[PDB]
């Protein structure tokens, strides 16, 4: 849910 | 150990050189004129050659810096093996603290380099912007002058910002045990690096550690300052939006 509430940040990590 | 602590310091220094455009070594040489000169902004006229203009243009590099810090984080040994949810938490709560550390390198008592050193904005001009915008930078300037009197170089700063990213007490962290065991190891690298890089400053480690709490409160006071703007000043970049929400 952290990666769902931070889609831009989550995508910069992958 | 020790020999491996030195290898980690070199690894982080390399990564830091690769991720950030302006090192402290370049910035200082620009600020002191020793470089082989930035445009100087001191009022509205020298800017166009208004507080919203500054405020919105500042978001530009801020977005780019979250990207650079995120890439630097991904190179910290162990970091990409952590639960991906906790990777988001550490970056959410650390990016601003890292911005303010790196911002100090670009500051003196009299102003701040901007646009990768191609400009210099004066502290007087920032402090003279209409309320409440005039107070946004002053807490950064007073932290920067104290922090620069420690006289760290980039090789020290590389490990220091790694220590800031790997804080075990961030809110919402799922599994702190693996985060705390990386930071303890980075704190060990920092302690050893400061012994080597500054054999004369007995308690520079202790002095440096106490700055980490200074940063935390600049971010707290900044966030409270920004809530008032959003209430009384009628945009924010979606990635700044996602970092500030519930922060
Ligand atoms: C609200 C927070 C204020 C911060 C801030 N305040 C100013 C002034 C108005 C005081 C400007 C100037 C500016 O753009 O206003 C245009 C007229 C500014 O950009 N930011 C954002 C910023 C973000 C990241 C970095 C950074 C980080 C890590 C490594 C390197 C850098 C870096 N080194 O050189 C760069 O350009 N970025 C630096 C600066």
């Amino acid at each position: 849910s952290l990666t769902e509430r931070h889609k831009i940040l989550h995508r910069l990590l992958q | 150990e020790s020999a491996d602590l030195r290898a980690l310091a070199k690894h982080l220094y390399d990564s830091y050189i690769k991720s950030f455009p302006l090192t402290k070594a370049k910035a200082r040489a620009i600020l002191t004129g020793k470089t082989t000169s930035p445009f100087v902004i001191y009022d509205m006229n020298s800017l166009m050659m208004v507080a919203i203009r500054i405020f919105q243009g500042c978001q530009f590099r801020s977005v780019e810096a979250v990207q650079e810090i995120t890439e630097y984080a991904k190179s910290i040994p162990g970091f990409v093996n952590l639960d991906l949810n906790d990777q988001v938490t550490l970056l959410k709560y650390g990016v601003h603290e890292i911005i303010y550390t790196m911002l100090a390198s670009l500051m003196n008592k009299d102003g701040v380099l901007i646009s990768e050193g191609q400009g210099f904005m004066t502290r007087e001009f920032l402090k003279s912007l209409r309320k409440p915008f005039g107070d946004f930078m002053e807490p950064k300037f007073e932290f920067a002058v104290k922090f620069n009197a420690l006289e760290l170089d980039d090789s020290d700063l590389a490990i220091f910002i790694a220590v800031i990213i790997l804080s075990g007490d961030r809110p919402g962290l799922l599994n702190v045990k693996p985060i705390e065991d990386i930071q303890d190891n980075l704190l060990q690298a920092l302690e050893l690096q400061l012994k080597l890089n500054h054999p004369e400053s007995s308690q520079l480690f202790a002095k440096l550690l106490q700055k980490m709490t200074d940063l935390r409160q600049i971010v707290t006071e900044h966030v409270q300052l920004l809530q008032v703007i959003k209430k009384t000043e009628t945009s924010l970049h979606p990635l700044l939006q996602e970092i500030y929400k519930d922060l």
